[PDB]
């Protein structure tokens, strides 16, 4: 269920799943680097029926994983809301901005 | 007998031309330009742009600039933000403008990455994540110095009534106007009143761009206005897109460069879908919508062959659409859209199409 | 039959066009050139592959140079993979899977060409 | 709350890993390497490979092995050509070694990119277009040898029964064999008598590797052998992979790494199709056909599904094939093999796969 682009924690994805790219929701796959600034996603747990802050760090320095491609919106606003912004490359400011996929980081309420 | 030769021209005349900004996202380090003839639909050829390229074409046609990033061994090493300058018609590289290591990576949005109405300086979004607007000199190939007072904002808008000014669309839900010397560096500046509710009714960034003003549209299908026919920034709005009906049936904007003016007519077109609502502002096109903005009404409604991106030429009264993929060449002279061709598999991952600039002095 | 510019270009664009019988890689006439014509800003290989091919119009056969162009990205439009009389490394100059730009200034491959040489 | 960590190991064992070469054609720049679990299709990591990577993994199984052409701007500026060595675990980058700039750039042959038996020199071919084999020394990092003597050959086929030796195919239809010294310096050299005509029957680069030989088969479907149980090789052939019927349907193989050898068995594993003729030599696999190289006759033949390349694993009897796209993983621990399942998207242009190595 994870690696669907419907999983509630999915909400604001852009890009490839971590966790379809030999990682998982909260670890980059062997050899590329978390990055330390990130996209942040309200989304709403279905379970429970509370909204939960996802943080969504890319993984960077290698070239596109390529699976499980997603573009969720939800809560997405444009670059003059940066950090709720979700069409530029998270990974911009890594030692390699290469990016490779995207994990999403329960943050918490 | 015969002989292969390089060092040739594109074939087509420049008027033919279009430039189809392929992100090839999949594999993202050989995004290219590819170059297209409209009226036929043939390959021109193609200028490759590295790791998430972004293009324009110089305002007097001679000249693509393009603007990447390298790394010394591509997924590591040092990096390079470049400004490159390449010959329109031999699709050949000529110059590389050095950049600080921040220029903005992210989808081809025309507003990152622009030049003023004199087209002596390249004005580009920056993020370090924090923002800036950096400006290039294009006489001198040099780099001039961050747009500081631009934190905050995003994004660039010429004015077309001034030779080196432009506007950015700020936090506070306002734009800041940066007025440049004859160097590039900021001479003055101006921050308008609030236009829209950034909380309440956030706006895309894409203008539909007139001489003197801009239009914008809502997530919420509402337009907004900002007129720089004076020095101060005059902001209006908002007006609705949507009759009674439209909002029954939750219709919206959705796309990516996802407007575009007709300055002679007024005419404002607008890609849109029905059954809106939180997270479908990029949405594929159901419908374009022709707007008249002076008399605020709808004029017409064509389907959307799920377009994302468009773009307008006034001198030949043209719109191109574009799915991601395929582009739609439609005839604009009057206020019904005609569609004249599709060009299929112009690009596999494009969020961006522009023509080769004819005259527009 | 001789002469692809006079040609319909759907006929030269073709994979089965008779003088493509060992291309490996993308026709450079639908890449913005013509058979014999690089496209804009890449630069022809001085060394290729060459392929003898036989011209069913006038019943001859023909040796063929299949240069490449290079220093541009792959063109990715009309890839071909023909084999007519292709052969391993060990007859290295009938060979092509291998990069006729590996020698060039730039070697990244952009599209390949089919050059006539002569019968 | 949640913490996004790097510095991980591959999640599955060294012993479920392959390893699937995607040139990636239609963007050759980000050419790379897919890792996968061949025991349940999952993906487990990647290398990048720039332009035209070639991949090995080192015979202790520790270290992967790329070879790659870099530019300063890609299509413009100066020219790398270079190893890199990466931690098979971490999928890591290590160490650039600097090669001269003519290595090998073309499809994904086994023999274009090996090393010895002993696995401390990675053994390549360059063409420049002139061809010449290149001696990196793994210890040291450095490119310490280029063997000229190799001119007008091709592609490296490693003696497994010796630590630094190997032969490669030439224009003359022999076979000329390199035995290094410790060095990595070429230490004694040999050349076989014509094994096969060029002109007539020329032969497969691709070998089917035993402990002490090595069969190749033809465009016209004959087997030629190479023993090299002593210094010197010893060449035979042709025997058919055909009988009359088969040859009453124009059978032949096809392929780009097209053979294998299961080395307990003796069993070759070749690609064929029926309808050859001039051209149709890398046409995909119609068949497999499995033939006994002691008996020179064939045991069985199952569904090709179109594959073009393949590799065995001789301690888990597995064969694994590849379409260009997709893998399949069959068991060969009996004549006739099994298919076990099959990995979609694998790769969008791949004509090589190879097992993580288990035997030290």
């Amino acid at each position: 269920e994870v690696n669907s682009c419907d999983y509630w924690r999915h909400c604001a994805v852009d890009g490839f799943l971590c966790s379809c790219c030999g990682g998982t929701t909260t670890t980059c796959p062997p050899g590329s680097t978390p990055s330390p600034i990130s996209w942040i996603g309200t989304c709403h747990n279905p379970h429970d029926g509370k909204d939960y802050l996802i943080s969504y760090h890319d993984c960077c320095g290698k070239t596109a994983c390529g699976r499980c491609q997603c573009n969720t919106q939800t809560r997405e606003r444009p670059g003059y809301e940066f950090f709720l912004h979700n069409d530029v490359n998270w990974c911009m400011a890594n030692e390699n901005s290469t990016f490779h996929c995207t994990t999403s980081v329960l943050v918490g309420l | 007998r015969e002989v292969l030769t390089g060092g040739h021209s594109v074939s087509a005349p420049q008027e033919n031309r279009i430039y189809v900004m392929d992100s090839v996202f999949m594999h993202l380090t050989e995004s290219r330009v590819h170059v297209y003839d409209y009226t036929n639909g043939k390959f021109l050829g193609m200028v490759p742009t590295a790791f998430n390229g972004h293009v324009q074409v110089s305002n007097d046609g001679k000249k693509i600039y393009t603007m990447t990033t390298y790394h010394e061994r591509i997924t590591r090493g040092k990096r390079s933000d470049v400004v490159e300058v390449w010959d329109a018609d031999k699709l050949t590289f000529e110059k590389e403008i050095s950049l600080p290591p921040k220029r903005v990576q992210g989808l081809n949005y025309d507003g990152l990455f622009r030049q003023t109405t004199d087209g002596k300086f390249i004005v580009l979004q920056n993020a370090s994540p924090a923002t800036s607007i950096g400006i290039v000199d294009v006489a001198k190939g040099d780099y001039v110095e961050d747009v500081t007072a631009a934190a905050g904002c995003w994004s660039v808008i010429p004015q077309p009534n001034r030779p080196r000014s432009f506007m950015t669309i700020c936090g506070d839900g306002g734009l800041l106007t940066i007025n440049l010397g004859e160097d590039g560096k900021v001479a003055s500046q101006s921050r308008s009143k609030q236009m829209f509710s950034v909380k309440d009714d956030p706006i895309f960034i894409a203008p539909a761009l007139d001489k003197d003003k801009a239009h914008f549209v809502s997530y919420y299908g509402n337009v907004y206005s900002a007129d720089f026919s004076g020095d101060e920034v005059k902001v209006d709005g908002p007006w609705s897109l949507l009759n009674d009906e439209d909002k029954a049936k939750n219709w919206v904007p959705g796309g990516y460069n996802l407007v575009g003016l007709h300055r002679a007519s007024g005419r404002m077109y607008v890609f849109m879908h029905p059954d809106g609502k939180e997270g479908t502002h990029k949405f594929p096109a159901a419908e374009i919508w022709v707007m008249d903005t002076k008399t605020k009404q709808r004029v017409a409604r064509i389907p959307g062959r799920d377009a994302l991106s468009m773009t307008i030429d006034q001198q030949r009264n043209l719109m191109l659409t574009l799915d991601g993929g395929n582009v739609n060449v439609y005839d604009i002279s009057q206020p019904e859209p005609k569609l004249l061709r599709t060009i299929e598999g112009a690009a596999e991952a494009s969020l961006q199409v522009q023509f080769h600039p004819v005259g527009g002095t």
